[PDB]
């Protein structure tokens, strides 16, 4: 499965999901903590915010 | 756009101000046009029209009438989105009390006006009355009256007094406090008050009441009289397909509230009696804490299908809530997932990426340019051109992922190598290719994994993968030091094999060139990969100075081993080669190439020994036969002397000798023997072998079983597995913990019957479940590190501080646990480290320790050094470069911005699944306790001395008598007590008994002043003092474990982190972890973060205080510029989890955990979030400030400064 | 010790006695003695008998509704007319006997004795009577309001003394103003104040020529019987309250909790009450249980659903539901749509209509799958945004119509601008594009078709022409 940009989430306006609907994957606290050990501000804020 | 947060009570003016209308009637849309009704849930003037640019009647509808109000209908003319943005409000009939206010205990309506809880409960229940305004008469202010007795008393004054029910009751008492008036009260009462519980008491009340004055909040503002509405997209009421709708259940739940709101307006109308007016309120009191927050107050509401309604503050909480689910983890955009594979020709920066997932992450880079070079006109034409799959679009494809890195990652992310940046390869197929050596790091194996792959966007974030994340930067644990790229499995297995020696091989005694012809002469079949020859080696070696000297010598060796040296990068010694290579061996190559050459050549290094390891354990046709599993023929002989021996001890036991127990305990041991034994034999015969050397004797030569050369070689399998394979099986235990009598007397290889694979389920079934529960344990206690200690970021390079650690080698008993060299490899000196017995200064303060001073320090034979520790740098946010030293993943001195303590806490939480007197010794003898020290002055022997051959000094010659893991560490560092802790000197003093009251003893200890104190004891406790001894505080007066909080309260902070340290490490350390200390010293200092006064000298702090260190540090600094009496304080042990919920951030507190409780108290003190942290950042969106954003926000704090 | 409102509650409606027959007959004769009380303390008043005089005058013409006048008649236009004829003459013979004989005369007490005998035999509507007592509570509100600011200003004895029969007369304004004690000076500067206040007391006394002690009176009177009717009403329904928990124990889960249903039947009650009659001989549970009924179904239907289905809708809904119950259970399967609007006697549309109407909306939080963490709300997408591709091809048609018409010659590219609206807030047609320059129609729309036919031409539309 890959995703560029596809549907959104109604509530939250984020990105759904699953392979069903071209969701895209979780990057969830454990991921945010290692961007944060390794110091790369920049794509954590890129993954958070754009 | 803002620099801080605040929080705080929301006044009924202010939640008019946010609502742009009143919500009137419960409905939500028409069954028929489907549009919203006015003045509903949903209403369109209220909240905002349904179509962009567009009205409810349609007579504008177009952006010419932007921001103008129809007349007929009321919608203003705007977009769409506002209706996630604009709220509304309810009038509510009568007023209603806040749920958190009231049930989150402590109550702080309830300590606010002094009155059980219970007593409000009755009040607001409609039960009893209570006295607002007590006027002329006897009365006082929130004494209850009964309905009864409200009735004698109004019949007895009447108008003189006023005495209510509801909440309306609890307003009026909160309205007529006179705050200051009430402070004064408790601070007089405090100063003139003995008992310690009401100074408890007094003291939270004072605390809520200097809140309230000081935060501009009105008490009066916990009871509702205007009730807030959410905006309708957020509880959005949507088609589904096939016709159905869905909603949210806080459409439900703001129906109920508007209902019974309306149902008592008209109740008030159509004058009623007050039963009825009463209950309906009571309706609404429980319709407005329903929905605030469900199940707090009682039985929680359900809807039609029967599962309680989600309420707000389910929206706010828990795992599911929002800051955990969408705020501190999302789902991101450009990503992608697939099964990997293994790409065995790749280089270690590479990583095989299909086709298809390219083509979909970098389409929007395709399309620009494709736009660029000119084959697509407009962005349809790049669309259709990549649909239809063109060739000019894998070209382009190509030339965009060309150096563009890509992030891979697998779950669990235990640590920071879980996600790494590869460059690209574009292959045929669905699979993602990953390169063998990073799998260690992943943890993973081609069994069926998935991984994630992400594509950063812009410059920075290609540059940081490029730089921080790319995977020939990370080639080093972060945790230990120790290279995390080592050769696993087919490549030790073929450089094992490359590397053996063989008697009598084909080519011995040759004499060779060099590697070359080595080489040549294994390709053209004249001499065997085993055989013994000589061969001409030139060796290049580069010293510590930089020495680089060159010399050519003929060696006697093996084939294989100079084929191997032909790899090996120069400025290495040939004795790294010139042996078998196990795992150990490649691990030490490769630590001595980084230690002596650099990067790239170690990553170079890694690369052609994965290729020659592959490629030479594919030529050895190394196989597993049922003939490789060779059962030695003692085993049978000793499972019938084991026999016949049960069978005779039986017969003992049968003539009444011994008891059923001792026959039960020799029984396990004598299988337990026979079990080593028949390992032994199964090792010797599987070991070795005799072959015909040229001479023509017999020779014996280790064995080229395959099974033995797997075991050897360290690739897979250890000794238990093969004892399991060709020897016993052994004893086996019963699932409550017992362990059978009767052992599995057959191994794998002729089968076990039917009961003795019952047996082996019985404890299979008990490891997989103790792994699936272990998991999420540690899972647990990582989250929880990583919240305690996610602020620590290196902030400075020097802070100033002359405090440090001593530092010595572990001894447990008559051997080293670890050597020095290992505690002190990449710490700073913080003492001048002065040579034994002379003045000289051998090691200057503020040096780096790198492996040729510990080469120094071992040489010169120090025991006892000091050095600069985390725990004690004195940086008021955060710690400094000195004080933490060398950071391990890189080799140097840790960079400024460094957040050292997510990767302490990842470090500590990675390998929790892992987790579950005669001298030896030369020397002479030291009393303080017992010590054993050799010659050469080095502490070696540490030993009790319970209340001795050699006196003090006396040397002692050789043989002398002188005379459960994980758990640990999780009740470790969240401080518990112990259910029966040790009772500790609390002063030093004489001790002296005491009267023996009923029930439990005293003891008295008189002090040097004369002051006696005395001790509460158990009756079972065997006391160690004795009456007329002085015991010094620090003594152990009821043996037991140790409390961390009584040893921080009268040993000190060396004492408790030495403490924690050494038992966590011991933890570790058993199950062959490998963790430095600086993380667990970072945690450490994370849990010595407050501080009780108990002196209250002149600054704004109160007796009995828990408050932040770093901010009495800051102001005791300040007043003693100013020469004023500086506070006296108590340092306070936390637990991760406390000190965690307690951080100044109430943001990065309520998306820890308790998110009610933080949020209250943190609505009631007014408190003010500065966003100074990680986590704050994160929620908010913006740079971390550590690393590449640390810089960004320095500056913004010399922006704030001028 | 409890904390469910049901079980208080019950604990509140169990502490009331259950009532006889005997009761009810007390309680309903409490009721009409206030009720009566109330009417006769409205007759005394001399614009009350003009307003149904002159009712009854517009009734008699045929020209307004009978019932809206009078709702019944009390026997210890058929009749109508006779009675309010003789009401008339009553009045009248009243209205002889006001002032010519003198107020204390026997004659004006003995007619108005008399007038309210005759009014006591009249049942009115609840409407024009809330509305004669609305007025009379209006006004003695007022003079409450104007006695309380006179006493604020003032401050004693003298009024009290003085209170009696020269409350509103100048007499108590001259006595003060001869008043020479300390205080009186500021107090003669209030007279200033009084003086207007005792005038807006002028007319109001002239409306009534009635002074103070009658309409203080006829307050009095009138509290007196509104509160014991309130009173009887209030003990009726706490005691029925035990037959609204009885009853509407019966439409639980179906959308309302428990305690709504009892409140709404409470509702029920107290209508019920306020038009109880006990000489029809029918005791209260008959009647109660109708109103009480009718309380928890228009409550049910009105409030039971997220999207609310209207009551004639609700009553069809359940009787389909009736009817397909019946046919299922006669034939022995789930009827078809034909077959049910064969029995309804109704178009298969309109049955369709009714199948199709509104199942209650499910929640976003109904687990899918055997997972706690997965909820329908997380698989709800949001279809009004708009694809970032389709952003980018407005913003690249953006910029292609802009270098077009910078190909052309600046005059119809600003008219074609004005025309479409590009780069503007508004379109505007022929008339205002004329009225750039020269306010003529046909030379607008030939500038227009030529700039038109002029960018059709393919030397300058091929970058136009890749956005079909
Ligand atoms: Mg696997
Ligand atoms: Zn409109
Ligand atoms: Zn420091």
């Amino acid at each position: 499965h890959a995703r560029s940009t596809g549907s959104y989430s109604l509530v939250t306006q984020q990105p759904l999901g699953g392979k069903a609907q071209f969701g895209g994957q979780r990057f969830g606290e454990m991921e945010v903590w290692a961007l944060e050990a390794y110091g790369a501000a920049y794509t954590l804020q890129e993954m958070l915010t754009v | 756009e803002f620099d801080a947060i605040k929080i705080g009570l929301a006044s009924p003016d202010m939640i008019r101000s946010w609502s742009f209308g009143e919500v009137k009637k419960p409905e939500t849309i028409n069954y028929r046009t489907f549009k919203p009704e006015r003045d509903g849930l949903f209403c369109a003037r209220i909240f905002g029209p349904v179509k962009d640019y567009e009205c409810l009647c349609g007579k504008y509808k177009r952006l010419k009438h932007r921001g103008v109000i129809c007349e007929k209908c009321g919608v203003e003319v705007t977009q769409t989105k506002v209706r996630r943005d604009r709220m509304g409000h309810i009038e509510l009939a009568s007023p209603v009390a806040h749920i958190w206010f009231l049930k989150s205990l402590p109550s702080r309506i309830g300590l606010l006006m002094d009155m059980p809880l219970r007593d409000i409960e009755r009040v607001l229940y409609f039960e009893m009355y209570v006295v607002t305004e007590p006027g002329m008469t006897d009365l006082e202010r929130g004494q209850m009256l009964t309905e009864e007795e409200y009735l004698d008393r109004l019949e007895e004054w009447g108008d003189e007094f006023t005495a209510k029910m509801g909440a309306e009751a609890i307003k009026d008492l909160l309205a007529s406090m006179d705050l200051p008036a009430e402070a004064e009260q408790m601070r007089e009462e405090l100063d003139t008050t003995n008992s310690e519980t009401k100074r408890k008491k007094l003291t939270k009340r004072l605390k809520l009441v200097e809140a309230f004055v000081a935060s501009g909040n009105k008490p009066e503002w916990m009871i509702l009289t205007v009730l807030p509405v959410l905006p309708p997209d957020l509880r959005p009421l949507v088609p589904l397909d096939g016709g159905r709708f869905a909603t949210s259940d806080l459409n439900d739940l703001y129906r109920r509230v508007i209902n019974r709101n309306n149902r008592l307006k008209r109740l008030l109308e159509l004058a009623a009696p007050d039963i009825i007016v009463r209950n309906e309120k009571r309706m609404l009191q429980e319709s407005v804490d329903a929905l605030l927050d469900n199940g707090r107050r009682g039985r929680a509401i359900t809807g039609s299908n029967k599962r309680p309604l989600k309420s707000l503050a389910d929206m706010i909480k828990g795992k599911q809530g929002r800051f955990r689910q969408n705020l501190l983890g999302k789902r991101v955009d450009y990503s992608g997932r697939s099964v990997i594979t293994v790409g065995p020709y790749l280089r270690l920066h590479q990583c095989g990426l299909p086709k298809k997932m390219a083509l979909e992450l970098f389409k929007p880079f395709i399309y620009s340019k494709l736009e660029t070079r000119g084959l697509a006109t407009t962005i349809k034409a790049a669309k259709k051109m990549v649909e239809r799959e063109e060739a000019v679009v894998w070209d382009i494809l190509d030339e965009v992922i060309r150096e563009h890195p890509v992030l891979l990652n697998r779950a669990p992310t235990l640590h920071r190598l879980g996600i790494q940046a590869f460059e690209p390869v574009l292959i045929e197929g669905k699979a993602i290719q990953l390169h063998p050596l990073v799998c260690a790091a992943y943890n993973a194996d081609f069994d069926g994994d998935q991984m994630a792959v992400h594509v950063p966007l812009t410059l920075e974030a290609q540059l940081e993968a490029r730089t921080l994340m790319m995977s020939t930067n990370n080639i080093l644990s972060p945790a230990s030091g120790d290279p995390i790229i080592v050769p696993s499995q087919d490549v030790v297995l073929g450089l094992y094999y490359m590397t053996r020696e063989k008697i009598n091989a084909k080519g011995e005694g040759m004499y060779l060139t060099g590697p070359a012809e080595a080489e040549k002469a294994y390709r053209t079949k004249t001499a065997e990969l085993h055989a013994r020859v000589k061969v001409r080696i030139t060796e290049t070696i580069k010293h510590e100075n930089g020495k680089l000297t060159t010399e050519t010598k003929m060696i006697d060796t093996t084939v294989g081993r100079a084929m191997l040296w032909q790899i090996v990068p120069k400025g290495l010694p040939y004795s790294l080669v010139n042996q078998k290579l196990g795992k150990k061996q490649i691990s030490n190559l490769l630590n001595e190439a980084y230690r002596k050459l650099g990067l790239k050549d170690t990553v170079i290094f890694a690369d052609q020994i994965m290729y020659t390891g592959f490629a030479y354990a594919a030529l050895s046709g190394v196989s597993v036969g049922i003939d490789d599993m060779v059962v030695p023929a003692a085993k049978y002989t000793e499972i019938a002397e084991a026999e016949e021996e049960v069978r005779e001890i039986q017969e003992q036991f049968q003539s009444g000798l011994v008891t059923a127990g001792e026959r039960y305990n020799k029984v396990i041991d004598i299988w337990a023997s026979t079990n080593d034994r028949v390992a032994k034999a199964m090792m010797e015969n599987l070991s070795s072998e005799q072959v015909i050397n040229r001479q023509g004797e017999q020779e014996k030569q280790e064995s080229f079983n395959s099974i033995y050369m797997m075991a050897d070689s360290g690739a897979r399998g250890s000794a238990a597995q093969i004892r399991q394979l060709a020897g016993m099986r052994g004893l086996m235990a019963r699932p409550d913990g017992s362990i059978i009598e009767t052992p599995i007397t057959a191994n794998f290889k002729e089968g076990l019957n039917v009961l003795q694979y019952f047996i082996s389920t019985h404890g299979a079934r008990k490891g997989l479940a103790d792994t699936a529960l272990k998991t999420a344990n540690s899972g647990y206690l990582t989250r929880r590190l990583v919240d305690v200690a996610q602020d620590v970021v290196v902030t400075e390079h020097d802070c100033g501080t002359l405090e440090g650690v001593v530092m010595t080698p572990h001894i447990e008993g008559g051997d080293v646990k670890v050597a020095l060299t290992e505690l002190a490899l990449g710490r700073v000196v913080s003492e001048d480290i002065l040579k034994p017995g002379t003045d000289e200064v051998l090691i200057p303060r503020n040096t780096l320790l790198d492996e040729k001073w510990c080469k120094v320090i071992n040489d010169n034979s120090v025991d006892q050094i000091k050095v600069r520790s985390v725990v004690t740098c004195d940086s008021d946010f955060g710690c400094c470069a000195q004080c933490y030293g060398r950071d391990l993943a890189r080799g140097h001195l840790v960079n400024q911005g460094e957040a050292v303590g997510v990767i302490a806490a990842q470090s500590i939480g990675e390998p929790g699944t892992q987790l579950t007197i005669q001298a030896k010794n030369n020397g002479s003898v030291k009393l303080h306790e017992l010590t054993i020290i050799d010659e050469f002055g080095r502490t070696k022997e540490k030993h009790k001395l319970p209340y001795l051959s050699k006196a003090d000094g006396d040397a002692v010659a050789a043989g002398e008598t002188v005379a459960g893991g994980l758990p640990r560490v999780a009740d470790l560092f969240e401080a518990r007590k112990p259910k029966e802790p040790a009772i500790l000197a609390e002063h030093s003093g004489t001790v002296s008994f005491g009267k023996e009251t009923k029930g439990k003893r005293r003891l008295i200890i008189t002090r040097d002043s004369g002051d006696t104190y005395e001790e509460m004891i158990p009756k079972h406790r065997q006391l160690n003092v004795f009456e007329g001894e002085r015991i010094e505080r620090g003594d152990v007066i009821a043996d037991g474990p140790e409390s961390p909080h009584d040893i921080l309260r009268l040993r000190g902070i060396h004492a408790v982190t030495t403490y924690i340290a050494n038992e966590v490490q011991e933890v570790y350390r058993l199950q062959g972890v490998k963790i430095n200390d600086k993380h667990i010293e970072t945690i450490v200092r994370q849990m010595l973060r407050k501080c009780t006064i108990t002196f209250a000298g002149d600054s704004e702090f109160l007796p009995g205080e828990t408050v932040e260190y770093s901010q009495v540090k800051i102001a005791n600094r300040k007043l003693v510029e100013e020469g004023k009496e500086p506070a006296r304080f108590e340092r306070e042990l936390l637990g991760i989890t406390k000190a965690s919920l307690a951080t100044e951030s109430f943001i990065s507190a309520a998306s820890f955990q308790e998110t009610t409780r933080v949020l209250t108290e943190a609505a009631v003190s007014g408190k003010r979030d500065d966003l100074r942290g990680l986590k704050e950042n994160v929620i908010v969106g913006r740079l971390i400030p550590a690393g590449t954003g640390f810089a960004y926000h320095q500056d913004r704090q010399a922006k704030r400064a001028q | 010790r409890t904390t469910d409102p049901v079980r208080m509650y019950m604990r509140e409606m169990g502490t009331v006695e259950l009532l006889t027959r005997e009761g009810e007959i007390d309680i309903a004769k409490r009721i009409e003695d206030g009720i009566n009380q109330v009417q006769s303390a409205i007759a005394e008043y001399p614009g009350t008998i003009p307003y149904i005089l002159e009712q009854f005058d517009r009734v008699q013409a045929e020209e307004l509704r009978l019932t809206d006048l009078i709702s019944g008649f009390v026997d210890p236009p058929e009749l109508a007319r006779e009675k309010f004829n003789e009401l008339r003459g009553k009045f009248q013979n009243l209205q002889l006997a006001v002032n010519e004989f003198g107020r204390d005369s026997h004659q004006a007490s003995e007619a108005s004795d008399l007038v309210l005998d005759i009014f006591r035999e009249f049942r009115l509507t609840p409407k024009q009577f809330d509305h004669l007592v609305e007025t009379l509570r209006t006004s003695m509100d007022r003079v409450r309001t104007q006695e309380r600011l006179v006493m604020k200003a003032v401050v004693k004895k003298s009024f009290i003394a003085l209170f009696t029969g020269n409350e509103s007369n100048e007499e108590w304004l001259d006595k003060v103003l001869a008043s020479d004690k300390p205080y009186v000076a500021k107090v003669r500067e209030q007279e200033e104040e009084i003086r207007r206040s005792i005038q807006k007391l002028q007319m109001i006394e002239q409306e009534t020529s009635l002074s103070v002690e009658r309409i203080k009176d006829i307050s009095h009177r009138m509290s007196i019987g509104e509160a014991k009717a309130r009173r009887a009403k209030k003990e009726m329904v706490e005691a029925n309250l035990r037959l609204v928990i009885s009853i509407a124990k019966k439409y639980t889960n179906r959308g309302l909790q428990f305690l709504d249903l009892i409140q709404e039947g409470n509702i029920g009650l107290m209508k019920a009450v306020d038009k109880f009659e006990y000489r029809r001989g029918y005791k209260f549970s008959t009647y109660a249980t109708w109103w009480i009924r009718q309380a928890i179904t228009r409550s049910i239907a009105d409030q039971a659903r997220t999207i609310r289905i209207p009551v004639h809708m609700i009553e069809t809904i359940n009787k389909l539901n009736r009817i397909s119950r019946q046919m299922l259970q006669e034939m022995g399967r789930e009827p078809l749509p034909e077959e049910l609007a064969e029995r309804m006697q109704m178009p298969e549309d309109k049955i369709r209509k009714v199948l199709k109407i509104a199942k209650e909306p499910i929640s976003m939080e109904t687990p899918i799958g055997d997972d706690e963490d997965s909820h329908l709300g997380d698989f709800i997408e949001d279809t009004t945004l708009e694809l970032p591709l389709d952003s980018a091809t407005a913003t690249s048609l953006k910029a292609a119509t802009r270098d077009v018409l910078a190909g052309l010659t600046p005059r119809e590219a600003k008219v074609l601008r004005m025309r479409f609206g590009i780069d503007m807030n508004t379109d505007h047609t022929l008339e205002e594009v004329g009225k750039q320059f020269d306010v003529t129609r046909e030379r607008i729309r030939q500038i227009e078709a030529k700039a038109l036919r002029k960018l059709r031409h393919p030397s300058r539309s091929e970058v136009l022409r890749s956005f079909l």
